[PDB]
Protein backbone atom coordinates (compact mmCIF):
# COMPACT_ATOMS: atom_id res chain seq x y z
CA UNK A 1 0.00 0.00 0.00
CA UNK A 2 1.21 3.11 -0.96
CA UNK A 3 -0.71 6.17 0.20
CA UNK A 4 -0.23 9.74 -1.84
CA UNK A 5 -0.50 12.87 -0.48
CA UNK A 6 -1.53 16.46 -1.88
CA UNK A 7 -0.48 18.81 -2.67
CA UNK A 8 2.53 18.92 -1.21
CA UNK A 9 2.52 22.66 0.41
CA UNK A 10 -1.43 23.99 0.89
CA UNK A 11 -1.53 27.70 1.29
CA UNK A 12 -4.36 29.42 2.83
CA UNK A 13 -5.24 32.57 3.92
CA UNK A 14 -6.15 32.89 7.64
CA UNK A 15 -9.91 32.05 7.99
CA UNK A 16 -9.40 30.50 4.59
CA UNK A 17 -11.33 26.50 4.17
CA UNK A 18 -8.95 24.23 2.73
CA UNK A 19 -8.64 20.63 1.30
CA UNK A 20 -5.62 18.41 2.20
CA UNK A 21 -6.23 14.84 -0.38
CA UNK A 22 -4.67 11.63 0.38
CA UNK A 23 -4.71 8.98 -2.24
CA UNK A 24 -4.39 4.96 -1.27
CA UNK A 25 -2.83 2.80 -4.49
CA UNK A 26 -5.60 0.29 -3.86
CA UNK A 27 -8.49 0.28 -1.37
CA UNK A 28 -8.30 0.47 2.25
CA UNK A 29 -11.95 0.67 3.45
CA UNK A 30 -12.36 3.26 6.35
CA UNK A 31 -8.86 2.54 7.64
CA UNK A 32 -7.23 5.99 6.94
CA UNK A 33 -6.46 8.02 9.88
CA UNK A 34 -4.92 11.90 10.25
CA UNK A 35 -2.41 13.43 12.01
CA UNK A 36 -1.06 16.74 12.51
CA UNK A 37 2.48 17.07 13.08
CA UNK A 38 4.51 20.30 14.17
CA UNK A 39 8.40 20.44 14.67
CA UNK A 40 9.26 19.15 18.08
CA UNK A 41 6.31 17.87 19.18
CA UNK A 42 5.00 14.10 18.17
CA UNK A 43 2.20 13.90 15.81
CA UNK A 44 -1.13 14.67 17.16
CA UNK A 45 -4.18 12.26 16.35
CA UNK A 46 -6.84 14.47 13.89
CA UNK A 47 -8.99 11.51 12.22
CA UNK A 48 -9.73 7.71 12.93
CA UNK A 49 -11.16 5.41 10.79
CA UNK A 50 -11.82 8.18 7.64
CA UNK A 51 -14.40 10.37 9.45
CA UNK A 52 -14.18 9.91 13.28
CA UNK A 53 -12.73 13.06 15.06
CA UNK A 54 -10.15 11.98 17.67
CA UNK A 55 -11.15 13.37 21.08
CA UNK A 56 -10.40 16.62 22.17
CA UNK A 57 -10.31 17.87 18.29
CA UNK A 58 -12.33 20.64 16.92
CA UNK A 59 -15.08 20.53 14.54
CA UNK A 60 -13.06 22.49 11.82
CA UNK A 61 -11.30 19.39 10.96
CA UNK A 62 -13.26 16.83 9.28
CA UNK A 63 -12.25 13.92 7.42
CA UNK A 64 -14.15 12.04 4.57
CA UNK A 65 -13.91 9.05 2.36
CA UNK A 66 -13.78 5.48 1.52
CA UNK A 67 -12.04 2.87 -0.75
CA UNK A 68 -8.85 4.71 -2.26
CA UNK A 69 -9.77 8.35 -2.08
CA UNK A 70 -9.70 10.39 1.20
CA UNK A 71 -9.68 13.94 2.32
CA UNK A 72 -9.14 16.27 5.17
CA UNK A 73 -11.00 19.64 5.60
CA UNK A 74 -9.79 22.42 7.45
CA UNK A 75 -12.73 24.96 7.79
CA UNK A 76 -10.90 28.19 7.94
CA UNK A 77 -7.37 27.98 8.96
CA UNK A 78 -6.32 29.44 12.07
CA UNK A 79 -2.82 30.25 13.16
CA UNK A 80 -1.97 27.38 15.04
CA UNK A 81 -3.16 24.98 12.17
CA UNK A 82 0.41 25.38 10.29
CA UNK A 83 1.80 22.19 10.33
CA UNK A 84 2.46 19.27 8.25
CA UNK A 85 -0.43 16.74 8.00
CA UNK A 86 0.24 13.35 7.73
CA UNK A 87 -2.29 10.44 6.76
CA UNK A 88 -1.57 6.74 7.58
CA UNK A 89 -3.22 2.88 7.17
CA UNK A 90 -2.44 -0.31 8.47
CA UNK A 91 -4.64 -3.40 8.52
CA UNK A 92 -4.43 -6.79 10.52
CA UNK A 93 -2.01 -8.81 9.18
CA UNK A 94 0.59 -8.13 8.04
CA UNK A 95 1.00 -5.95 10.77
CA UNK A 96 3.05 -2.61 9.12
CA UNK A 97 1.56 0.72 9.15
CA UNK A 98 2.22 3.16 6.30
CA UNK A 99 2.06 7.15 5.88
CA UNK A 100 1.54 9.44 3.08
CA UNK A 101 4.51 11.88 2.47
CA UNK A 102 2.70 15.07 4.05
CA UNK A 103 0.89 18.06 3.32
CA UNK A 104 2.74 21.23 4.35
CA UNK A 105 0.02 23.84 5.59
CA UNK A 106 1.02 27.27 5.59
CA UNK A 107 -0.25 30.76 5.95
CA UNK A 108 -1.14 32.28 2.39
CA UNK A 109 -0.17 36.75 2.39
CA UNK A 110 0.78 38.80 -0.50
CA UNK A 111 3.54 38.82 -2.12
CA UNK A 112 6.86 40.49 -0.51
CA UNK A 113 10.44 40.32 -2.58
CA UNK A 114 13.53 39.62 -0.51
CA UNK A 115 15.96 41.87 0.83
CA UNK A 116 19.09 40.36 -1.03
CA UNK A 117 22.56 41.00 1.32
CA UNK A 118 26.02 39.29 0.79
CA UNK A 119 28.99 38.65 3.44
CA UNK A 120 32.43 38.01 2.15
CA UNK A 121 34.78 35.43 3.93
CA UNK A 122 35.98 36.91 7.63
CA UNK A 123 39.72 37.79 8.01
CA UNK A 124 39.42 35.26 10.87
CA UNK A 125 38.06 32.63 9.29
CA UNK A 126 40.34 33.25 6.40
CA UNK A 127 42.93 33.02 8.65
CA UNK A 128 41.72 29.45 9.87
CA UNK A 129 41.78 28.33 6.34
CA UNK A 130 38.10 28.24 4.77
CA UNK A 131 36.33 30.57 2.82
CA UNK A 132 32.33 30.83 3.77
CA UNK A 133 30.94 33.08 1.10
CA UNK A 134 26.88 33.94 2.36
CA UNK A 135 24.29 35.13 0.42
CA UNK A 136 20.83 36.35 2.82
CA UNK A 137 17.63 36.34 1.60
CA UNK A 138 15.64 38.26 4.28
CA UNK A 139 11.56 38.44 4.87
CA UNK A 140 10.24 36.98 1.54
CA UNK A 141 7.05 34.90 0.11
CA UNK A 142 6.09 33.00 -1.34
CA UNK A 143 8.87 30.26 -0.24
CA UNK A 144 9.46 29.36 -3.57
CA UNK A 145 13.05 31.40 -4.46
CA UNK A 146 16.13 30.35 -6.85
CA UNK A 147 20.00 31.74 -5.53
CA UNK A 148 22.98 31.06 -8.11
CA UNK A 149 26.46 31.51 -7.03
CA UNK A 150 28.89 33.02 -9.87
CA UNK A 151 32.75 33.22 -9.39
CA UNK A 152 34.31 35.63 -12.00
CA UNK A 153 31.23 34.65 -14.26
CA UNK A 154 31.44 30.87 -13.62
CA UNK A 155 28.55 29.29 -12.53
CA UNK A 156 29.13 27.17 -8.93
CA UNK A 157 27.74 23.99 -8.43
CA UNK A 158 28.07 21.23 -5.64
CA UNK A 159 29.51 23.94 -3.43
CA UNK A 160 26.67 25.61 -2.00
CA UNK A 161 24.66 25.16 0.92
CA UNK A 162 20.62 26.60 1.62
CA UNK A 163 18.66 27.10 4.86
CA UNK A 164 15.21 28.32 4.93
CA UNK A 165 13.20 29.31 8.11
CA UNK A 166 9.94 28.35 9.22
CA UNK A 167 7.10 30.58 8.34
CA UNK A 168 7.32 34.31 10.57
CA UNK A 169 5.39 34.23 13.35
CA UNK A 170 4.66 37.71 12.59
CA UNK A 171 4.79 38.51 9.52
CA UNK A 172 4.51 34.95 7.49
CA UNK A 173 7.73 35.57 5.19
CA UNK A 174 10.55 33.23 4.78
CA UNK A 175 14.23 33.82 5.32
CA UNK A 176 17.26 32.07 3.60
CA UNK A 177 20.69 31.86 3.69
CA UNK A 178 23.01 30.39 0.74
CA UNK A 179 26.14 29.60 1.61
CA UNK A 180 29.15 29.13 -0.60
CA UNK A 181 32.35 27.44 0.43
CA UNK A 182 35.64 26.92 -0.98
CA UNK A 183 39.30 26.16 0.08
CA UNK A 184 40.61 29.68 0.94
CA UNK A 185 43.26 28.65 -2.14
CA UNK A 186 40.60 28.52 -4.50
CA UNK A 187 38.93 32.00 -2.81
CA UNK A 188 42.20 33.61 -3.53
CA UNK A 189 42.42 32.90 -7.15
CA UNK A 190 39.55 34.38 -8.14
CA UNK A 191 38.07 38.14 -7.96
CA UNK A 192 34.62 38.72 -8.21
CA UNK A 193 31.88 36.60 -6.15
CA UNK A 194 28.35 37.19 -7.05
CA UNK A 195 24.75 35.82 -5.83
CA UNK A 196 22.31 36.26 -7.77
CA UNK A 197 18.89 35.80 -6.64
CA UNK A 198 15.49 34.99 -8.58
CA UNK A 199 12.15 35.20 -6.70
CA UNK A 200 8.30 36.47 -7.94
CA UNK A 201 8.45 39.72 -6.13
CA UNK A 202 11.31 40.74 -8.47
CA UNK A 203 10.53 42.22 -11.91
CA UNK A 204 14.28 40.85 -12.44
CA UNK A 205 16.46 38.82 -10.77
CA UNK A 206 18.56 40.80 -7.77
CA UNK A 207 22.79 40.14 -8.28
CA UNK A 208 24.76 41.27 -5.31
CA UNK A 209 28.77 41.31 -5.34
CA UNK A 210 31.98 41.94 -4.49
CA UNK A 211 35.24 42.02 -5.44
CA UNK A 212 38.13 40.02 -3.01
CA UNK B 1 -2.78 8.18 28.88
CA UNK B 2 0.97 8.87 28.28
CA UNK B 3 3.20 6.85 26.91
CA UNK B 4 6.41 8.67 28.84
CA UNK B 5 9.44 7.99 26.57
CA UNK B 6 13.09 8.57 27.05
CA UNK B 7 16.72 7.32 25.90
CA UNK B 8 18.49 7.71 22.53
CA UNK B 9 21.71 9.39 21.91
CA UNK B 10 24.56 10.44 19.76
CA UNK B 11 26.69 7.17 18.41
CA UNK B 12 29.34 6.28 15.98
CA UNK B 13 28.39 4.00 13.18
CA UNK B 14 27.37 0.82 14.06
CA UNK B 15 27.31 1.10 17.74
CA UNK B 16 24.21 0.80 19.45
CA UNK B 17 21.54 2.67 21.52
CA UNK B 18 18.09 1.90 23.49
CA UNK B 19 14.75 3.62 23.64
CA UNK B 20 12.19 2.81 26.18
CA UNK B 21 8.27 4.04 27.31
CA UNK B 22 6.63 3.97 30.14
CA UNK B 23 2.97 3.19 30.00
CA UNK B 24 0.89 5.86 32.51
CA UNK B 25 -3.13 5.84 32.82
CA UNK B 26 -4.08 2.77 30.82
CA UNK B 27 -3.75 -1.05 30.81
CA UNK B 28 -0.87 -1.23 29.15
CA UNK B 29 -0.60 -4.98 28.19
CA UNK B 30 -4.02 -4.65 26.45
CA UNK B 31 -2.81 -3.04 23.27
CA UNK B 32 0.08 -3.32 20.49
CA UNK B 33 3.02 -1.00 20.77
CA UNK B 34 4.85 1.00 17.70
CA UNK B 35 7.67 2.62 16.75
CA UNK B 36 7.59 5.38 14.68
CA UNK B 37 10.04 7.77 13.25
CA UNK B 38 11.04 10.80 11.41
CA UNK B 39 14.25 11.40 9.40
CA UNK B 40 15.43 14.91 8.95
CA UNK B 41 13.98 16.51 5.57
CA UNK B 42 11.82 13.11 5.48
CA UNK B 43 8.41 11.88 6.69
CA UNK B 44 6.56 9.38 9.09
CA UNK B 45 8.35 6.07 9.00
CA UNK B 46 6.52 3.36 10.72
CA UNK B 47 9.58 1.34 12.24
CA UNK B 48 8.21 -1.74 14.69
CA UNK B 49 5.42 -3.34 16.05
CA UNK B 50 4.59 -5.84 19.35
CA UNK B 51 1.89 -7.24 19.57
CA UNK B 52 -0.42 -7.01 23.10
CA UNK B 53 1.29 -9.89 24.43
CA UNK B 54 4.38 -9.98 23.04
CA UNK B 55 4.16 -12.65 21.12
CA UNK B 56 4.73 -11.72 17.85
CA UNK B 57 6.59 -8.55 16.47
CA UNK B 58 7.21 -7.40 13.07
CA UNK B 59 9.33 -4.48 11.49
CA UNK B 60 9.73 -2.73 8.71
CA UNK B 61 12.31 -4.16 5.99
CA UNK B 62 14.62 -1.10 6.67
CA UNK B 63 15.48 -2.38 9.84
CA UNK B 64 15.10 -6.07 10.10
CA UNK B 65 17.69 -7.75 11.56
CA UNK B 66 19.04 -4.76 13.67
CA UNK B 67 16.50 -3.13 15.65
CA UNK B 68 14.94 -5.57 18.09
CA UNK B 69 11.04 -4.72 19.54
CA UNK B 70 10.36 -5.60 22.87
CA UNK B 71 7.80 -5.18 25.92
CA UNK B 72 7.89 -5.97 29.75
CA UNK B 73 4.21 -6.38 31.13
CA UNK B 74 5.08 -6.22 34.73
CA UNK B 75 6.81 -2.77 34.30
CA UNK B 76 4.97 -1.91 31.48
CA UNK B 77 7.67 -0.38 29.30
CA UNK B 78 8.13 -0.34 25.65
CA UNK B 79 11.84 -0.94 24.40
CA UNK B 80 13.89 -0.56 20.97
CA UNK B 81 17.17 -1.60 20.77
CA UNK B 82 18.92 -0.24 18.28
CA UNK B 83 22.01 -2.48 16.89
CA UNK B 84 24.21 -2.27 13.93
CA UNK B 85 23.38 1.57 13.38
CA UNK B 86 23.21 3.92 10.26
CA UNK B 87 23.62 7.47 9.35
CA UNK B 88 20.07 6.96 7.48
CA UNK B 89 18.42 6.14 11.08
CA UNK B 90 19.23 9.36 12.35
CA UNK B 91 15.88 10.46 13.38
CA UNK B 92 13.42 11.38 15.77
CA UNK B 93 11.78 8.14 17.49
CA UNK B 94 8.22 8.00 18.81
CA UNK B 95 6.43 5.10 20.70
CA UNK B 96 2.98 4.69 19.49
CA UNK B 97 -0.30 3.11 21.18
CA UNK B 98 -2.71 1.11 19.08
CA UNK B 99 -6.08 2.86 18.60
CA UNK B 100 -9.07 1.42 20.85
CA UNK B 101 -12.06 -0.80 19.85
CA UNK B 102 -15.26 0.67 21.10
CA UNK B 103 -17.78 -2.77 19.94
CA UNK B 104 -17.48 -2.32 15.95
CA UNK B 105 -17.43 1.08 15.00
CA UNK B 106 -13.17 1.66 15.79
CA UNK B 107 -10.72 -0.09 14.77
CA UNK B 108 -7.14 -0.66 15.80
CA UNK B 109 -5.55 0.58 13.36
CA UNK B 110 -4.56 4.11 14.13
CA UNK B 111 -2.08 5.72 17.03
CA UNK B 112 -4.62 7.21 19.90
CA UNK B 113 -0.84 7.67 22.18
CA UNK B 114 2.59 9.01 21.59
CA UNK B 115 5.72 9.51 23.00
CA UNK B 116 6.97 13.27 23.10
CA UNK B 117 10.22 11.94 20.73
CA UNK B 118 13.52 11.27 21.03
CA UNK B 119 16.50 11.74 18.74
CA UNK B 120 19.01 9.14 17.39
CA UNK B 121 21.89 10.56 15.54
CA UNK B 122 24.40 8.17 14.32
CA UNK B 123 27.53 9.60 12.87
CA UNK B 124 31.43 8.96 12.63
CA UNK B 125 31.90 12.65 13.85
CA UNK B 126 33.02 13.15 17.40
CA UNK B 127 32.16 15.83 19.26
CA UNK B 128 33.70 19.48 18.90
CA UNK B 129 32.48 23.19 19.15
CA UNK B 130 31.82 25.71 16.71
CA UNK B 131 34.19 28.35 15.53
CA UNK B 132 32.08 31.67 15.43
CA UNK B 133 32.91 33.87 12.73
CA UNK B 134 31.10 37.53 12.06
CA UNK B 135 28.83 38.62 9.42
CA UNK B 136 29.96 42.36 9.14
CA UNK B 137 27.44 45.17 7.85
CA UNK B 138 28.17 45.90 4.75
CA UNK B 139 17.71 52.35 5.89
CA UNK B 140 18.02 49.20 6.55
CA UNK B 141 21.40 46.65 7.35
CA UNK B 142 22.15 43.32 8.08
CA UNK B 143 24.45 41.51 10.39
CA UNK B 144 25.53 38.07 11.54
CA UNK B 145 27.34 35.32 13.03
CA UNK B 146 28.19 32.14 10.88
CA UNK B 147 28.33 29.19 13.48
CA UNK B 148 30.78 26.72 11.77
CA UNK B 149 31.65 22.99 12.18
CA UNK B 150 30.37 21.94 15.14
CA UNK B 151 28.77 18.50 16.62
CA UNK B 152 26.33 17.40 17.21
CA UNK B 153 23.04 19.44 17.07
CA UNK B 154 21.95 21.80 18.34
CA UNK B 155 23.46 25.23 19.45
CA UNK B 156 21.85 27.83 20.88
CA UNK B 157 22.19 31.74 19.88
CA UNK B 158 21.14 34.91 21.18
CA UNK B 159 21.54 38.06 20.26
CA UNK B 160 22.62 40.92 22.80
CA UNK B 161 22.12 38.20 25.73
CA UNK B 162 17.87 38.10 24.58
CA UNK B 163 17.47 41.66 24.42
CA UNK B 164 17.43 41.87 20.48
CA UNK B 165 14.53 39.79 19.21
CA UNK B 166 13.30 41.81 16.38
CA UNK B 167 14.40 40.53 12.72
CA UNK B 168 16.47 37.72 14.09
CA UNK B 169 16.62 35.03 12.12
CA UNK B 170 18.60 31.78 13.36
CA UNK B 171 18.90 29.48 10.00
CA UNK B 172 18.79 25.89 10.74
CA UNK B 173 21.59 23.69 10.59
CA UNK B 174 22.92 21.80 7.27
CA UNK B 175 25.07 18.59 8.02
CA UNK B 176 28.40 19.79 5.90
CA UNK B 177 30.13 16.97 3.42
CA UNK B 178 32.47 16.79 6.63
CA UNK B 179 29.73 15.30 9.09
CA UNK B 180 30.29 18.72 10.88
CA UNK B 181 26.82 21.25 11.15
CA UNK B 182 26.87 24.99 10.36
CA UNK B 183 24.69 27.43 10.56
CA UNK B 184 24.03 31.14 10.69
CA UNK B 185 22.07 33.79 12.64
CA UNK B 186 21.41 36.74 11.18
CA UNK B 187 19.36 40.08 11.86
CA UNK B 188 18.41 42.87 10.09
CA UNK B 189 18.40 46.31 11.79
CA UNK B 190 17.85 50.29 11.39
CA UNK B 191 21.32 51.33 9.74
CA UNK B 192 21.08 54.35 11.99
CA UNK B 193 21.82 51.61 15.01
CA UNK B 194 25.21 50.45 13.77
CA UNK B 195 27.05 53.13 15.24
CA UNK B 196 25.32 53.62 18.66
CA UNK B 197 23.89 49.66 19.40
CA UNK B 198 26.47 47.11 20.00
CA UNK B 199 25.63 44.00 18.39
CA UNK B 200 27.00 40.61 19.88
CA UNK B 201 25.70 37.02 19.22
CA UNK B 202 25.71 34.47 22.02
CA UNK B 203 26.48 31.25 20.57
CA UNK B 204 25.92 27.94 22.79
CA UNK B 205 27.03 24.74 22.30
CA UNK B 206 26.49 22.58 25.23
CA UNK B 207 27.96 18.95 23.76
CA UNK B 208 30.81 20.77 23.96
CA UNK B 209 30.47 23.30 26.49
CA UNK B 210 31.10 25.92 24.04
CA UNK B 211 30.14 28.73 24.87
CA UNK B 212 31.42 32.22 22.51
CA UNK B 213 30.21 35.63 22.16
CA UNK B 214 31.40 37.51 19.79
CA UNK B 215 30.84 41.43 18.96
CA UNK B 216 29.70 42.40 15.16
CA UNK B 217 31.13 45.94 13.89
CA UNK B 218 31.13 48.01 11.10
C1 LIG C 1 1.26 -7.49 16.03
C2 LIG C 1 -0.25 -7.55 15.96
O1 LIG C 1 -0.62 -8.16 14.73
C3 LIG C 1 -2.01 -8.29 14.54
O2 LIG C 1 -2.51 -9.23 15.48
C4 LIG C 1 -2.72 -6.94 14.66
O3 LIG C 1 -2.22 -6.09 13.65
C5 LIG C 1 -2.43 -6.28 15.99
O4 LIG C 1 -3.11 -5.04 16.03
C6 LIG C 1 -0.91 -6.17 16.14
O5 LIG C 1 -0.56 -5.59 17.38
Amino acid sequence: IVLTQSPATLSLSPGERGTLSCRASQSVGTYLAWYQHKPGQAPRPLIYDASRRATGIPARFSGSGSGTDFTLTISGLEPEDVAVYYCQHRDSWPPGATFGGGTKVEIKRTVAAPSVFIFPPSDEQLKSGTASVVCLLNNFYPREAKVQWKVDNALQSGNSQESVTEQDSKDSTYSLSSTLTLSKADYEKHKVYACEVTHQGLSSPVTKSFNR
Amino acid sequence: AQLVESGGGVVQPGRSLTLSCAASGFTFSSHGMHWVRQAPGKGLEWVAVIASHGNVNYYADSVKGRFTISRDNSKNTLSLQMDSLRAEDTAVYYCAKESDSCGGDCSRFAFDVWGHGTMVTVSSASTKGPSVFPLAPSGTAALGCLVKDYFPEPVTVSWNSGALTSGVHTFPAVLQSSGLYSLSSVVTVPSSSLGTQTYICNVNHKPSNTKVDKRVEP
